[PDB]
């Protein structure tokens, strides 16, 4: 939705992915039904019908990725980050997946001395790991800068 | 080197021709008042050129002047055509410049003037080279897809672009999106460009046509190391069979990954390319499970049978060198009687006893083994290459050379035995240290010995080679210094330095501290000697041999996750080699076939896994729909200080 | 050292004179009631002094008393003038103190009283020294520009300041802004001070006039290592030619950077200064591309031709030392017949065979090569310096000394050959280990060998020198201990310790474990020996030689990004040296000239780059 940077699309792409558990680009009422039951909720069949039909511009009946990207730019929370942090993250992230890893904080720390054990690398991860996948986001990376 | 000198002279000359022309300078800034005064004249040179062979419309499009460019199109509509005629920017039209500058009004104005959407920017400044900072393509659709403008791509298709535009490299539009430095936004365009295909029957859909190297867009992401594009192209090639709670069972398609491959398949492309970013595709979702099922099942047992045949081969060669024929010395000791100790020599008619008939069997095992090496290795060197890319396959490297040099030195010994030449000690004593140190090849199939044999190689071509240039500086200076000190004295009470070849071999050993050091304690040594040897032992033993341990110790923890990535790529290179050379009676093809399961003729590999259940993530995106610690936090401040 | 003792006695004496004066104490706190009682008297001492030679108005301005200071100006307007007359704060007026305290009302009150805006605070407490904590300048405009008060700078210009005020160092206002510790706010003032120039024709604009060292404000940022001020001054010296999507082509001006430089140019200022913060300007935007275009094109081939001429020179010298003349021993062995082994000696009339006529050619190659060294290196030592700053050029350092000592020892051997002196082994055996170890100079032009030769130098003047003080302590204690043990015994069954010069040379080798160790196993050694050698081998071999490896290993990862910055500065020092000494027929001048392109007579270097995309949708 052409206001979104490189790291947000990479966050929203896998965010689209764990909804879509059949390996395509279509959110039917089924897959959003499988999510909302796993949240412990009882999904109303009208509620499942409304939430798909509310954001579906093409009218096919399945939410694809550009419509999930359009919806998420509406319901974006906010971010007001810095130039120095964003340029730091794009150099730190090497393959460009939008994520710094445990394999990619070893490279940054070896770049400035700083002998870490592989345990202490993962001990750095879990402090910045707000949600949890064993990876630090861009939103979590900003959080570990402007804390002071 | 002189081309960049010539290219800089072109850009300064272009700025000269603009200032020395009243049309081009007025089209440069904006000067909409000045164009109406010039273009109303009779001969106002509308087809004027420059250093890049550009017109006034190329200038107005390059410096982003919408107002001046429309005046040029009104007074002369022929300038929408007629691209640049220089060698550098050959073929680049004015539509190309408006697209790269990502202008929306100037592109739509040019398309109303019947611009060519199928022109080719086939200059030397658009080709894929390390000299150029960009590789955008040749066509306007290729330019709009790489600067990430979805408005102009949709605009160019509606005015009749070609979705299958191929370059001089043969690359389509989808190949160029992979070669771009912004991986995430290339994925967004890749879905868009396939969406407008949708009628590409052609007996070739869209993303299956290769370039002039035979690479599809799927395999080009494999070679160039686009980890982001590789995971995006996996969405088409998997099928979720069933989801049983926190347990899914996907079904990957091994039709472009598995090296059954009469064509060139993806495991050969990754393992032979020189990039260090392509070896990260060996950890992805179908490829990591494919290699392990080849290596555990059929890769490791066949590699440990070749490790045991070769080990019994190099024992059979060793006992032919121990029991080799010798006779006592024939004529005399009379070579000058103070420096000769050899007392046996080589025999001519060796095979005349029953104990040598056993050895003749053992030598024919060796020589036949030396021919078989030169028939399975040399017809890959002279055939697949003219030795241009044989050196570093992955980093595996020397074991091609050590097995050729072994098979050469056995056959030199065959020649010297048949013609009964004198010195067979020289071709043998190479052939043993080349022979047994090639057993280190078979230490890549064991995790204990695997990553250690890589660190031996990364020191010899590195932290040991740069030490042996500054060792040969030192032991040429001191060995020529110690030689002239003991040159004027007695060479039997201390004879470490009597010849200059011997003085080089003493000081090589005194640098290594493997022999003791010249001391007699009965006769007065030269007074200059004790000064120049105490100078020597400080910068040999106290300084420079304690600076290898400080340098190899510094390197060993820096490349300590690279050598683990190098070992997992040595298994893939071994597995593909064992799969290719062995027959099809052994080594069954990987994955389950699909003939008797209603899936076609291709080959599948299913992987099931337990993923998670992460509540805090899934609850945050769900509402959006609606109608040990102490020294870790010390490390982040160390990163905040480094970032600042 | 005693000056700081004397300066502390001045400050305590100033507080004494204030308390011992009813005017100065009342002006100190505020006491506006007490001033009216004193100043209405007849002889109330308005020109009273102190320890710093200050008046009552200097006190009221120093302790920031606006109310008391106006009372002093009303009762005595002469105190706005008359600066401090001490040696320490010489010349400092009351306007200076109100500006540094950044008072706005007291400055405007002094300017109404016709204060001097062109006074000079030329004391010893304002000069640029390591003793002083500040260097603000001499003029009130220099004081207001360094405490970052844009209100007072605008106020001082309107009352007739001088924008070209120069110190006793020659520094203008713009030079002083570079020497300040706050880099970012110095950039903000630098734009302000040039903005009020705008009529500085003068045949010198404003930021081109140098100080008394010949340095402009651009080159003074280069010497002092202001990376922030250096990038701010690059805005004036570039020109963006064209912007083609994510691709710009700038055009830098090499008129004060490139070392064509009949004047002293910026690559010589950075590479000879002693600061370790100036070597970070070798990574900036015009300088990093300038050095690489000199080194790849003309720097590396000319450095590898001098590496091959010198290598064939030191082979020609080596074979003159191998084939040097010797004759057999003349008289007798009769020197005392148990400790003499020499059996050849040096010849006098050596050149009488055809095999020595080849060597005479080889020796004249050597001696001519030894003169040429002393003609290209010694007239830079006695001319550009009296050996005050020759030692550490960058850190490059010893190779000046090793090539002089080589050319000296060849010429000593020339003297001993002509007068037919006895011992030529001593001047040769220096000249070879000095000669071949100088080939390590030519390992700075190869990235494989470059950063390793720096770590050899940073151990010899460091972690090996501090070990050889605590090695000579040990092998004086044990070698004098082992000597007296075997002093009373037989010096042929175990003769490692028979002389005291030999006992020092055994224990030096037993510390290094290069010779084995005294053991005979046929005769009973002293009982004290096995105790004192087991004590020795623990603190030589088990403790202290395993503590070099723990210390050199600890250092090697700490200075592991400094030695990479030292290597990129050894290339710049080599490139500038090769550019200076070679003629102009070789080594074309860097960059494109501007005569036939309509840009003047200066020399330009264009650099194009692709910047970003992620910061292009949003920028
Ligand atoms: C001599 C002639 C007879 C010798 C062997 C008979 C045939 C051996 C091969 C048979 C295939 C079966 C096999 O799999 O056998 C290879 C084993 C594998 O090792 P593993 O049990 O630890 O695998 C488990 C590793 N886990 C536990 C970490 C997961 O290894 C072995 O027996 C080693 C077999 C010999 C390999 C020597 C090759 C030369 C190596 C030089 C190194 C320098
Ligand atoms: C597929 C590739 C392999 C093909 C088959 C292998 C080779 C067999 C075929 C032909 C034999 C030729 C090889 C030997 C060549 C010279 C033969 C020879 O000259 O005689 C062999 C000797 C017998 O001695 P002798 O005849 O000289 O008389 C006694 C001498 N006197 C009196 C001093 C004691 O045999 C000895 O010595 C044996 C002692 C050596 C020690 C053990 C050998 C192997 C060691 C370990 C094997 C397993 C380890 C893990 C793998
Ligand atoms: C992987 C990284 C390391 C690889 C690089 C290492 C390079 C260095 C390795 C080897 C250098 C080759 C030296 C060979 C010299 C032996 C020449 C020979 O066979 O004859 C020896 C002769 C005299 O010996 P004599 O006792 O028979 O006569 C006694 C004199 N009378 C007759 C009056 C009694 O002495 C002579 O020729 C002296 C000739 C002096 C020249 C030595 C330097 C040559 C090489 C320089 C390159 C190194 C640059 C980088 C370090
Ligand atoms: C007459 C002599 C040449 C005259 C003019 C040269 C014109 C062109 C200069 C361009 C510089 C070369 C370059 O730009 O590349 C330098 C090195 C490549 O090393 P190489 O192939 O020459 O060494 C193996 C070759 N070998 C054993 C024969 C020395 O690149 C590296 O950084 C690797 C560091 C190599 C370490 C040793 C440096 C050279 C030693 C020479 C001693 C003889
Ligand atoms: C810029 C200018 C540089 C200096 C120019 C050098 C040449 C100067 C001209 C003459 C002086 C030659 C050397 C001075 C000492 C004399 C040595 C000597 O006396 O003759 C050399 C010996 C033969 O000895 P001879 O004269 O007694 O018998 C022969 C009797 N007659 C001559 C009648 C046949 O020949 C041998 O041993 C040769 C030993 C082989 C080892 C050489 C090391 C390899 C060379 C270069 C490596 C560098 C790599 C490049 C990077
Ligand atoms: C980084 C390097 C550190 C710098 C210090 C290096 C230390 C070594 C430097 C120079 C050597 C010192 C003197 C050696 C020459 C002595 C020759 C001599 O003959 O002298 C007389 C005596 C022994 O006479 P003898 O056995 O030959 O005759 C036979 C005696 N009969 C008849 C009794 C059997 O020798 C003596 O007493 C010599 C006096 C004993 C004390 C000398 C210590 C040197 C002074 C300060 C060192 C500071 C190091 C700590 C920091
Ligand atoms: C006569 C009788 C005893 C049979 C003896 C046969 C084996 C002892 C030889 C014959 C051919 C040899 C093979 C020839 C070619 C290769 C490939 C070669 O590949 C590499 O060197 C890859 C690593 C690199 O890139 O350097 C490793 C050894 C190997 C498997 C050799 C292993 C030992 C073999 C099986
Ligand atoms: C940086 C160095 C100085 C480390 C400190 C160790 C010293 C205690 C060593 C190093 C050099 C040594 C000297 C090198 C040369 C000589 C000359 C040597 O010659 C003689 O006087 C006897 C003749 C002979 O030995 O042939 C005797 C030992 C001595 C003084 C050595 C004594 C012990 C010294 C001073
Ligand atoms: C008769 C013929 C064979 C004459 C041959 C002479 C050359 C072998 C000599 C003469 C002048 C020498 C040069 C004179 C000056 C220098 C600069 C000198 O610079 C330093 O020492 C810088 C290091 C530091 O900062 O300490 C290094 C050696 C070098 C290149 C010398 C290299 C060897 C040269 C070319
Ligand atoms: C860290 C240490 C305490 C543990 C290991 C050290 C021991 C193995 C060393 C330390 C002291 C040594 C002893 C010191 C003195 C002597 C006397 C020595 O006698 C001689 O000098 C032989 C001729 C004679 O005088 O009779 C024989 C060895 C012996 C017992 C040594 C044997 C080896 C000992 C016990
Ligand atoms: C000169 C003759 C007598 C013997 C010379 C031995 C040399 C040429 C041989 C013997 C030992 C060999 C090395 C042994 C181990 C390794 C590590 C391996 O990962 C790559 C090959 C490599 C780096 C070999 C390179 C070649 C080598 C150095
Ligand atoms: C006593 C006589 C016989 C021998 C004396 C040799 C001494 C003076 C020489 C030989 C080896 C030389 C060293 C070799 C290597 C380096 C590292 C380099 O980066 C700077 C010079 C430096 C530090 C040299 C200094 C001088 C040196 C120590
Ligand atoms: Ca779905
Ligand atoms: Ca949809
Ligand atoms: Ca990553
Ligand atoms: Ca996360
Ligand atoms: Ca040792």
């Amino acid at each position: 939705a052409d206001q979104l940077t490189e790291e947000q699309i990479a966050e929203f792409k896998e965010a689209f992915s764990l909804f879509d558990k059949d390996g395509d680009g279509t959110i039917t009422t089924k897959e959003l039904g499988t999510v909302m039951r796993s949240l412990g909720q009882n999904p109303t069949e009208a509620e499942l019908q409304d939430m798909i039909n509310e954001v579906d511009a093409d009218g096919n009946g399945t939410i694809d990725f550009p419509e999930f990207l359009t919806m998420m730019a509406r319901k974006m929370k906010d971010t007001d980050s810095e130039e120095e942090i964003r340029e730091a993250f794009r150099v730190f992230d090497k393959d460009g997946n939008g994520y710094i890893s445990a394999a990619e904080l070893r490279h940054v720390m070896t770049n400035l001395g700083e002998k870490l054990t592989d345990e202490e690398v993962d001990e750095m991860i879990r402090e910045a790991d707000i949600d949890g996948d064993g990876q630090v986001n861009y939103e979590e990376f900003v959080q570990m800068m402007t804390a002071k | 080197e002189s081309w960049a000198q010539s290219r800089d002279e072109q850009n300064l000359l272009q700025q000269k021709r603009i200032w020395e022309s009243p049309l081009l300078l007025a089209a440069k800034d904006n000067d909409v008042q000045a164009l109406n005064k010039l273009l109303k004249y009779e001969d106002c040179k509308v087809h004027q050129r420059g250093a890049m062979g550009e017109t006034a419309l190329h200038i107005a499009a390059l410096y982003d002047n919408l107002e001046a460019a429309m005046v040029l199109m009104e007074a002369a509509p022929e300038l929408v055509f007629e691209p640049m005629t220089s060698e550098l920017y050959e073929g680049q039209t004015a539509l190309h410049i408006a697209v790269v500058n990502q202008n929306m009004n100037l592109v739509r104005a040019l398309l109303a003037r019947r611009a060519s959407v199928s022109a080719r920017a086939t200059g030397t400044a658009f080709r894929r080279s390390p000299c150029n900072l960009i590789y955008f393509g040749e066509h306007p659709l290729s330019f709009a897809a790489c600067v990430n403008s979805e408005e102009i791509v949709r605009l160019l298709i509606e005015h009749g672009a070609d979705i299958r535009a191929q370059d001089s490299l043969g690359n389509t539009v989808l190949h160029i999106l992979i070669l771009q430095p912004n991986k995430t936004f290339a994925c967004q365009m890749y879905n868009l460009l396939l969406s407008y295909d949708r009628h590409g029957d052609h007996l070739q859909p869209l993303d299956l046509v290769p370039n002039h190297q035979g690479l599809t867009p799927f395999k080009l992401a494999g070679v160039e190391g686009n980890t982001v594009m590789f995971q995006h192209l996996m969405q088409k090639r998997k099928h979720t069979q069933w989801t049983y709670g926190p347990l899914t069972s996907t079904l990957y398609d091994l039709t472009e990954i598995d090296s059954s491959g009469d064509e060139q398949s993806l495991l050969e492309l990754i393992i032979t390319t020189k990039k260090r970013e392509a070896r990260q595709i060996l950890d992805q979702t179908p490829v990591k499970e494919l290699v392990s099922l080849k290596w555990k099942r059929y890769g490791r047992p066949y590699f440990c049978m070749l490790g045991a045949i070769y080990l019994l081969y190099i024992i059979c060669f060793t006992m032919c060198c121990i029991y080799r024929p010798l006779k006592p010395r024939t004529n005399n000791r009379t070579s000058p009687r103070d420096n000769t100790l050899l007392q046996q020599k080589l025999l001519q008619e060796a095979y005349m006893t029953p104990k040598d008939d056993i050895r003749l069997v053992g030598e024919l095992v060796t020589v036949i083994g030396a021919i078989i090496i030169l028939l399975v290795e040399v017809p890959d060197i002279f055939r697949m290459g003219v030795t241009r890319f044989f050196g570093q396959t992955i980093l595996g490297g020397p074991f091609h050379v050590l097995i050729i040099t072994y098979a050469f030195m056995v056959l030199v010994t065959m020649v010297m035995r048949l013609i009964s030449a004198s010195g067979e000690v020289v071709p043998m004593s190479f052939a043993l240290v080349l022979g047994w140190c090639n057993v280190m090849y078979f230490a890549r199939g064991f995790q204990m010995l695997g990553p250690f044999t890589i660190m031996i190689q990364k020191m010899i071509f590195g932290d040991l080679m740069r030490f042996c240039w500054l060792m040969a500086v030192v032991i040429l200076g001191f060995a020529s210094a110690f030689y002239i000190i003991f040159q004027t004295e007695d060479p039997e009470e201390l004879g470490h330095f009597y010849d200059y070849p011997m003085a080089l071999f003493s000081t090589f050993e005194l640098f290594l501290t493997i022999i003791d050091g010249p001391a007699n304690y009965n006769v007065d040594l030269p007074f200059m000697y004790s000064i120049t040897y105490a100078a020597f032992a400080i910068i040999a033993t106290l300084l420079m041999l304690n600076l290898l341990i400080a340098m190899m110790g510094d390197t060993h923890w820096r490349v300590a996750h690279e050598r683990d990535e190098l070992w997992r790529a040595q298994i893939v290179a071994t597995t593909v080699m064992l799969e290719r050379k062995l027959p099809r009676c052994l080594w069954p093809r990987s994955g389950i076939c699909g003939r008797e399961y209603g899936l076609g003729d291709r080959w599948f590999l299913r992987v099931e896994d337990r993923q998670d259940l992460n509540r805090q993530r899934i609850q945050r995106y769900a509402q959006a729909f609606h109608t040990s610690t102490s020294r870790s936090s010390a490390n982040w401040e160390r990163l905040r200080q480094g970032t600042l």
